[PDB]
């Protein structure tokens, strides 16, 4: 079926016309990416003692 | 937009749906192997209190998130389904809805995993699940459970992308094209389905046989009723050494296209490429055994093991020379694709003789379980699957989304990232030499020297994966931009010197496959007339 | 008038390839006869100076 | 015919399906079924109800799937030579995957029966385990399997042939066959003198039978959907992929079937 | 063909200009040019052939290189930059972390290794673990 | 009205001739019965021996100068043209984007391809 | 089959005589130095009248200017210019470092 | 009863996704819907107890 | 014998096991050398020489008679480094004679050695646990994580066949400065041969996942003269 195309229309998440910034959600889903193993551990070293 | 991706058909939408789970995938396994190589800095429980277990759980983690999560997402299915209907000209990717399975079931995967880390104690057998260590005695809980749900996952994933690449190109072909006309990373995509198709059926069963021991209280594996994990041992080998070859012949395709692009001159002997890469899977199935020569076979079993486990040296050799020959008499246009390939061969050439160095069953014995494993299989892995996607990011990029990256950002990541895993793995050769056991959160204080300066290495190559994040974004917000003004590379091939400059502008794109010749992001349903071909 | 030249990426094909096999030769030559002869002369001096001092 | 006509239509023989859910609904079903039983075979979970919705949740995932690809070849006419080549080359590649699978048991049986181990008594089968005669029950199932091959054969060339009555009955009888193998199967299960946690030997037993077992459920599954296609006039005397891809599973089924067979029974015995 | 010569105030010094000039100037000085190209080449003054040579085979456009006269030092300026941010960023988690073991000290090491010399260990390698002070 | 089943190749117009008559009471469906849309189209062209959906490889007897380039027939505005040289492997591979407007030149066996469209879209 | 050096300089001479515009010439030119021989002076001599008939004097210059490139000793580059100055000088074609001095 | 006819022209006449198509696709996808919904909410809410530890009480 | 810091090489011999995995090593690591030199230069070369190169050979594809050296080349180097290899493995996977034969068993973190040769009062085995000695009770002078509780005593220039098994998880005995490395898995019993060449003390560890105390899990085998080692016994 017809789908949009061009330079942006390739990709999931949208870039030009937004209204929080671009940078915020490009940043925060490889600092999420990143802080998984932190929260892992977090929690793994809770559930023994310390923080 | 619903219907565009989580209801996607095309090839195109689910490949770069493959290659955003695979770079987040790729971030998470960094950072457990940031938080591995920060906390075996230094003799002592200096960041992790104690918790050895936790030290496992990570490294389990950052194994799988490297190998089934990042490197086979974005190879095989990034690269592999956004690039093989396009070279062979099939319109859209056959069994398409499974297509999409596949990709839908990698993430669901990423969640049960990431809750079996979360769960009482988290997996700590390492990335092999070796009983009876992975047996319900010395794990309990669901962690180990939900790890092998992750594998079986991932395994399903996998061979149904394998079962629609053999598809794809052996009946979706475009009107031109025999089998021996294709290109070299069709080939080397097919070649690693096939692979796939025979090596995972037996790690699923293995894998099965050993939840059903954990929870169904059988005894495959059980010493206590006739079981014995040496059989484990020999069912995911067969898979995993297969596996190995799965993860770089793929980079051996993007390496090819990558060189006969940046010397301008055809690949020194295609025929001879394709035949190497079938006899190194098909060898890569007879040698499986190299893994365990520790665990007392006999001694012609493991004479016969080292002779199959050298012989793969030969077609690898070939590739490797002839990717030399290739370069040599070209004009080398010095891209970040092209530093990236070179890199590559030396890396790969440096990991493959400490293969062959430890392929040997005497030598194996000082060797087996040391950090001189790790470095060897970090190399190769590390090396000829990373810098492959970096290459074939770098390459691939502006064809793909029509946005153009920095090259000064990106050779400055290239050599941040070249110098940092440099650091990082060639002291573990050192390392291994000396006695240091694998997967030990402590070590005895004589090993500390290396473990130190290996973890600055670190710190300089995550340093080179946020700038290449940062490339990233630059490329997607300033890609244009960097079109017009002069901080990029426009054309990958530059005018011959006898060519005018208008000439080369109406005839500005010399390539070998058709992935070139399409549009700024290529339509959503390309070939509308099968694309024709002497 | 001019002779016809050729065959000059042969001839340099088979120069870097023998250059690259001495430079080879010579890396692994220091390898063995320097590091590897050492270890063995030591431990060589070491187990006779041992069996020496058994008498 | 005149360009004006040819304008109007694919170029191409190949089959663009329409944006479906059906693959993200599997793969959370299959999410939801993995993360169940991981939470219920450790207590997390009070009851083995979980598993079941999630597995009927799967089930008709899967059959609204199978719907739409028959809606796709039967009302839409997609399914030209092309697609259905490689339809079938696809189920090819997924029959050797399975068998591959079989090989893996093969491999755990003969490497637990080679080299007993010495807690086993170094017999095989190990002592106190009384091994199934294969000549009582097991001889029933083999000659029976074997004649519903002959007959699906028989009803497939009928069909071919044009004749209706002969392909329906012969396909139905070939159905009854299977659901009296797997009857007789699970009644061979039911009065066994050992279980699939008594050791090696029934631990890779059972798990290369019982296989078979959903082998042949999900054979007998493929029969009654192709009994209800043909009974409507869905398959062609021309056109069929899926009554092919019976054969081609129920012929492999009783290969591998006549393979477990002698490994088992006359050569574990 | 055409008039006797190109304009000198339209095609001195086209090296340093040819990129900021609007498209239509470059068409009509190609196409003057090229008209003039038609000429015995013995009448095309230096000005001319320079012109022409750079508009064919000019280091612009399709022949810009892949770097820039200035982007060598760049990538050596980031490179290092990148390399002592590494460490300093290493250094300071490494600040804040744990205590080190007890054993990495001069005197604890020195009668390690007097222990070892005890037992003849590594008699002709190395047996003294200092590595700390 | 009523619109016809399309006996032939040369009676179709749209899809919605292309359905036809089914069994009739206990017979087995045959192919010309109950065959719709693209198959039915390919299952008549196999019947008049009409082969649809052409996959004749690129034309690559003649070198195609400017004056006389190698015509290569289309449905859309542009086409993709594989050319290995004038025998049919003398050189590489060279992909080429013939359009309406350009004509594509090989540029290392000097071939000239110019499209001309079906259209109609 | 590969072709010996007499071969080579009859076919480009006459691929030189059949081209009839600068795409060709200049491909012409292209594939006839991207081999492991530098053409005889016949060859350029073709090239350049192929140059004079399409009006472009820069390929003329770049003629000689990967001749130079593509040649080994700087002493046949002078032995090869020499040979062709009489064609040279009836063209008027200026050679690339004389063109530009400095 | 031989609709296969009936079926394609209302199959091929129908501006609607595909699976919505056949005359009782409501009745097979609407309690499929919100079985599945059921289905894949409901394990989610007892991972909070299983990194807690808290196992199902057995009553 | 034992690890010492910026090590880059083996640690010293006791056993012709160690040694001659050594020789193998350094033969290799030849050959290693010359091909890893041979790659490097070319793409040196290669790289700085077609990097400004403006015309390139594309018409060069084929060349059957490199094509061929560089076939059968690897295959001459891989028969050459496998000679010593097979050599090497099928000496040292005899079993000559042992004089002496003694089980290492290695339950959950730790290790039990039975020299079940050897009396202690009259007949019965001698065997002892030998338990790692923790960090708050290291005196001064003590390696971490590497010297145990109790060491493995045996005596020097003496055929030994250490019988490795495990109980639980599969544990590997390992200790790199008598060339040593073989598995434990709780099913089978794993021999291997041993002769240590001089006295003195030898550390290894655990070359196998076994749990969260794998790392402070190692080996120390004490090696002395045959008086000594009998008075110890009689002492055991
Ligand atoms: C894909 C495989 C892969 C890769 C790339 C890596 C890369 C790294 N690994 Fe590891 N590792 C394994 C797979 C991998 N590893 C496996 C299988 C084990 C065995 C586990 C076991 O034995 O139990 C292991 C074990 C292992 C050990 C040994 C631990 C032990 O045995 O005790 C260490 C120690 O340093 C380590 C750390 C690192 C570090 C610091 C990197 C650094 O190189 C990180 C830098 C890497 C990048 C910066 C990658 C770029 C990031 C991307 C997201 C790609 C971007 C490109 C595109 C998206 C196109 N990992
Ligand atoms: C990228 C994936 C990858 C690739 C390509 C390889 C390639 C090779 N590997 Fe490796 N390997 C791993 C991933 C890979 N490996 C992993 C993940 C592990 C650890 C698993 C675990 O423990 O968890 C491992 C561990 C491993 C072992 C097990 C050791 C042990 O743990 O006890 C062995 C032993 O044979 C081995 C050898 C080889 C050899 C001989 C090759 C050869 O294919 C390399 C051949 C290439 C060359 C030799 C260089 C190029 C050739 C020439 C320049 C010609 C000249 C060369 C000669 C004449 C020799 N590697
Ligand atoms: C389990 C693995 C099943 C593999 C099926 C491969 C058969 C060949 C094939 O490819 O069958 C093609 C079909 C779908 O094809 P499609 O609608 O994408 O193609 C349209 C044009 N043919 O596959 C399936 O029905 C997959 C069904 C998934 C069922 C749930 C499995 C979860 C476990
Ligand atoms: C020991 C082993 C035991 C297992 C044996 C079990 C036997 C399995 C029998 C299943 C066949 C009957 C199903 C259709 C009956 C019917 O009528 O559904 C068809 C009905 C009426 O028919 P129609 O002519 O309109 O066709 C029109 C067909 N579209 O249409 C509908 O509403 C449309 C959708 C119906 C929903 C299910 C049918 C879709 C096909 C997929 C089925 C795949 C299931 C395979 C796995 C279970
Ligand atoms: C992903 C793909 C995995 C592929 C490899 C699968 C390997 C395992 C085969 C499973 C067969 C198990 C069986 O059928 O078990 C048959 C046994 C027979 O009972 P019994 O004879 O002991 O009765 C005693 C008197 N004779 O039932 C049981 O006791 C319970 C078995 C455990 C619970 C069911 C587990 C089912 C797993 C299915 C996996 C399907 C995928
Ligand atoms: C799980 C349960 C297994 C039951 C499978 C039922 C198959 C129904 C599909 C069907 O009937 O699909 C019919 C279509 C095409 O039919 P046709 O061209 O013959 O139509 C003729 C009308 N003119 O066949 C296929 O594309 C073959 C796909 C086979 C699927 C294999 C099973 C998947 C197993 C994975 C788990
Ligand atoms: C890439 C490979 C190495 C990564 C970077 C090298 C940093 C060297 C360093 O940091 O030092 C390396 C150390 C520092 O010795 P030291 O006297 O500080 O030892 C302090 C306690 N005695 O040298 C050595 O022990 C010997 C070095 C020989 C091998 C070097 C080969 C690679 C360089
Ligand atoms: C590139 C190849 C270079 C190899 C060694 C260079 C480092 C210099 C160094 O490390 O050599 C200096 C060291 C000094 O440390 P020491 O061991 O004398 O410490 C004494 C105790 N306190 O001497 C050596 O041990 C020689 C180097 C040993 C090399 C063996 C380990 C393998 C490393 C590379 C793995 C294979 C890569 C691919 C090659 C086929
Ligand atoms: C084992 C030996 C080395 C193995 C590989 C080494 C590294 C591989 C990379 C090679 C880079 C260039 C290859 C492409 C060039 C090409 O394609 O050249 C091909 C061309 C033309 O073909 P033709 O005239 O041969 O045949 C006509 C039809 N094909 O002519 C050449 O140049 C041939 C060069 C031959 C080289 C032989 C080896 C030279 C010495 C070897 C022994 C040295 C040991 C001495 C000890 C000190
Ligand atoms: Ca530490
Ligand atoms: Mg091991
Ligand atoms: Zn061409």
């Amino acid at each position: 079926v017809h789908f949009k195309d061009g330079v942006y229309e390739n990709i999931p998440f949208k870039v030009k016309g937004r209204k929080t910034p671009y940078a915020l959600s490009h940043f925060g889903f490889f600092a999420i990416g990143f802080a998984v193993p932190f929260v892992a551990c977090y929690v793994q070293l809770k559930k023994s003692g310390a923080f | 937009m619903v219907q565009r991706w989580l209801y996607s058909t095309n090839a195109k939408d689910i490949a770069v749906l493959y290659f955003m789970l695979a770079i987040f995938s790729g971030m998470a396994g960094t950072a457990m192997s940031l938080i591995i190589r920060l906390e075996l800095a230094a003799p002592g429980s200096q960041y992790l209190h104690g918790n050895s277990q936790l030290f496992n759980v990570l490294v389990v983690g950052h194994a799988v998130l490297m190998i089934f999560f990042l490197v086979m997402p974005a190879l095989i299915g990034g690269f592999g389904n956004y690039l093989l209907p396009l070279m062979i000209g099939a319109t859209d990717t056959a069994f398409p809805r499974i297509n999409n399975i596949a990709f839908w079931v990698l993430p669901m995967g990423l969640v049960c995993l990431v809750t079996s880390t979360l769960v009482e104690s988290g997996a700590g057998t390492g990335w092999t699940v070796y009983p009876p260590l992975s047996s319900i005695q010395a794990h309990s809980g669901p962690s180990v459970d939900l790890a092998i749900f992750a594998l079986h996952l991932t395994s399903i994933s996998s061979l149904l992308g394998a079962i629609n690449f053999i598809v794809t190109t052996l009946n979706m072909r475009t009107n031109g094209m025999t089998m021996h006309k294709l290109p070299l990373f069709v080939w080397s995509i097919f070649i690693t389905a096939f692979l796939l198709l025979l090596s995972l059926p037996v790690l699923s069963a293995g894998i099965t046989m050993l939840l059903l021991d954990r929870n169904f209280n059988t005894s495959f594996f059980e010493v206590s009723g006739g079981g014995d994990p040496i059989l484990y041992e020999h069912l995911f080998w067969f898979f995993g050494h297969p596996e190995v070859y799965i993860l770089i012949i793929p980079g051996f395709g993007i390496i090819s296209h990558v060189v006969s692009t940046y010397s301008k001159k055809p690949v020194f002997g295609e025929i001879s490429m394709v035949y190497a890469m079938a006899s190194i899977g098909l060898l890569g199935f007879l040698v499986w055994s190299h893994h365990m020569y520790i665990v007392g076979l006999d001694a012609d079993t493991r004479a016969y093991f080292t002779s199959a486990t050298m012989i793969i040296a030969i077609p690898t050799g070939i590739k490797i020379f002839s990717w030399l020959a290739t370069i040599h008499g070209g004009s080398i246009r010095l891209a970040t694709p092209m530093l990236y390939a070179i890199a590559f061969l030396f890396l790969f050439t440096m990991g493959g003789l400490t293969g062959v160095a430890l392929a040997n069953a005497s030598l194996d014995v000082a060797f087996h379980d040391t950090y001189y494993v790790v470095g060897h299989f970090h190399y190769v892995l590390s090396m000829g699957a990373i810098f492959s996607l970096f290459a074939g990011y770098y390459y691939w990029s502006p064809q793909i989304l029509g946005l153009n990256y920095n090259e000064k950002l990106a050779q400055i990541q290239f050599w941040l990232i070249f110098i940092g895993a440099n650091v990082i793995f060639f002291p573990m050769h050192f390392l291994g030499i000396n006695g240091m056991p694998r997967r030990i959160p402590d070590y005895p204080d004589a090993f500390a020297g290396w473990n130190y300066v290996a973890s600055i290495g670190s710190f300089i190559a995550t340093l080179s994966l946020f700038l290449f994040i940062y490339i990233l974004y630059d490329q997607l917000v300033n890609g244009l931009n960097n079109k017009v003004n002069n901080k990029s590379v426009i054309y990958n091939k530059a005018p011959d010197f006898v060519e005018s400059n208008t000439i080369f502008n109406l005839n500005t794109v010399k390539s070998s496959s058709i992935e070139f010749l399409l549009t700024s992001p290529p339509a959503v349903h390309s070939f509308n007339t099968p694309a024709v071909q002497s | 008038t001019i002779a016809p030249i050729t065959g000059t990426i042969k001839r340099r094909v088979i120069m870097d390839i023998v250059l690259g096999f001495s430079l080879g030769g010579v890396m692994a030559s220091y390898w063995w006869w320097g590091f590897h002869m050492d270890k063995i002369n030591k431990r060589e001096k070491f187990y006779a100076e041992l069996a020496e001092r058994k008498k | 015919m005149t360009h004006l006509e040819r304008s109007r239509h694919q170029q191409h023989p190949f089959h663009m399906v329409m944006p479906s859910p059906w693959p993200i609904v599997v793969s959370f079903a299959l999410l939801s079924l993995a993360l169940s039983t991981a939470l219920t075979m450790h207590g997390y979970i009070g009851n083995m109800n979980m598993v079941y919705l999630a597995l009927f949740v799967l089930l008709t995932s899967s059959i609204l799937w199978f719907r739409d690809i028959v809606a796709e070849a039967t009302y839409l006419g997609d399914h030209t030579m092309a697609v259905r080549k490689g339809i079938n080359l696809g189920f090819l590649m997924f029959v050797l995957s399975e068998v591959l699978i079989f090989a893996g048991l093969f491999w755990a049986y003969f490497h637990s029966a080679m080299s007993p181990d010495v807690t086993l008594g170094a017999c095989w089968p190990p002592v106190g385990i009384e091994a199934v005669q294969p000549t009582e029950l097991p001889l029933l199932n083999t000659i029976i399997l074997l004649s519903s091959g002959a007959t699906v054969t028989y009803s497939h060339h009928a069909l071919i042939a044009g004749n209706r009555n002969k392909a329906l009955s012969g396909l139905l009888i070939t159905f009854w066959l299977i659901v009296i193998f797997v009857t007789c199967q699970y009644i061979e299960y039911t009065n066994a003198a050992f279980t699939i946690s008594d050791g090696v030997y029934g631990s890779v037993f059972y798990a290369g039978t019982g296989l078979h077992f959903l082998h042949m459920v999900m054979l007998a599954a493929m029969l009654g959907v192709n009994y209800w296609r043909m009974r409507n006039y869905h398959l062609t005397a021309g056109h069929h992929v899926g009554y092919e891809t019976t054969i081609i599973y129920t012929h492999v089924l009783d290969v591998i079937w006549l393979f477990l067979y002698v490994v088992f029974y006359w050569w574990g015995v | 063909a055409q008039t006797h010569a190109l304009s000198n105030a339209a095609v001195m010094d086209l090296q340093s200009r040819w990129e900021n000039m609007p498209s239509t100037e470059q068409q009509d000085i190609v196409s003057k040019l090229s008209e003039r190209q038609k000429l015995p080449w013995a009448q095309l003054t230096e000005p001319e052939k320079q012109a022409v040579w750079y508009i064919s085979y000019g280091e612009w456009g399709p022949r810009r290189p892949v770097l820039n006269k200035g982007d060598s030092s760049f990538i050596a300026k980031g490179v290092a930059a990148g390399l002592l941010f590494s460490v300093g960023l290493f250094a300071v988690v490494r600040m804040a972390g744990g205590q080190d073991a007890k054993t990495m000290n001069k005197e604890w090491q020195l009668k390690s290794d007097e222990y070892l010399k005890s037992k003849n260990a590594n008699p002709w390698g190395g047996y003294s673990q200092v590595q700390s002070k | 009205p009523v619109v016809k089943t399309a006996q032939n190749l040369a009676e179709v117009n749209g899809p919605e001739t292309l359905i036809g008559p089914g069994a009739k009471e206990g017979t087995v469906p045959t192919d010309l019965d109950q065959e719709t849309g693209l198959a039915r189209l390919e299952l008549l062209g196999k019947l008049e021996g009409i082969d649809v959906f052409d996959t004749k490889p690129l034309d690559s007897s003649r070198k195609g100068t400017m004056k006389d380039p190698i015509i290569i027939e289309s449905y859309d505005d542009y086409r993709y043209v594989g050319c290995t040289g004038s025998p049919a492997g003398s050189h590489t591979i060279m992909w080429l984007k013939p359009t309406v407007n350009e004509v594509a030149r090989c540029w290392e066996c000097g071939s000239v391809y110019k499209l001309n469209p079906v259209g109609v879209p | 089959d590969e072709e010996t050096f007499e071969e080579f300089t009859a076919r480009y001479e006459k691929e030189f005589d059949e081209a009839y515009d600068l795409f060709e010439v200049q491909r012409v030119l292209n594939n006839c130095f991207s081999y492991d021989l530098v053409p005889a002076p016949a060859v350029i001599e073709k090239a350049l009248r192929a140059a004079r008939r399409v009006n472009d004097l820069p390929t003329a210059i770049r003629v000689f200017e990967a001749l130079k490139y593509k040649v080994e000793n700087e002493d046949q580059y002078k032995a090869y210019l020499d040979e062709l100055k009489d064609v040279r000088q009836e063209l008027g074609v200026p050679l690339k470092e004389e063109l530009f001095p400095s | 009863a031989n609709k296969v006819i009936q079926l394609q022209k209302i199959f091929q006449s129908s501006t609607k996704p595909l699976w919505w198509r056949h005359p009782r696709s409501a009745l097979y996808l609407y309690p499929f819907y919100a079985i599945f919904a059921v289905a894949v909410v409901t394990p989610l809410l007892y991972i909070p107890n299983a990194i807690r530890g808290i196992k199902a009480k057995k009553a | 014998d034992v690890p010492t810091p910026y090590a880059c090489y083996f640690q010293d011999s006791a056993t012709p096991n160690q040694e001659g995995i050594l020789e193998l090593h350094d033969n290799i690591m030849f050959y290693l050398l010359v091909i890893l030199g041979l790659v490097s230069w070319m793409l040196y070369t290669i790289v700085m020489t077609y990097s400004k190169n403006p015309i390139a050979y594309k018409y060069i594809k084929h060349g059957q008679t490199i094509e061929v050296i560089w076939t059968i080349f690897p295959a001459v180097i891989l028969l050459i480094i496998a000679f010593p290899s097979f050599i090497l493995l099928y000496l040292c996977d005899e079993v000559i004679s042992p004089a002496m034969t003694i089980k290492a068993i290695g339950y959950q973190w730790y290790w039990k050695y039975e020299y079940s040769d050897f009396i202690n009062d009259s007949g019965e085995t001698v065997e002892f646990e030998s338990y790692v000695i923790p960090d708050e009770l290291l005196e001064e002078g003590q390696l971490r994580l590497l010297d145990t509780d109790t060491s493995m005593v045996v005596p020097v220039d003496t055929h030994i066949r250490f019988v490795v098994t495990a109980a639980d998880v599969i544990h590997d005995f390992a200790i790199p400065s008598l060339g040593i490395k073989v598995d434990a898995t709780p099913g089978r019993l794993n021999q291997v041969s041993a002769l240590i060449q001089r006295e003195g003390v030898f550390y290894g560890a655990c070359s196998e996942l076994c749990g969260t105390g794998h790392a402070n899990m190692p080996i120390k085998i004490e090696a002395v003269s045959l008086p000594k080692f009998l008075e110890w016994l009689n002492e055991q």
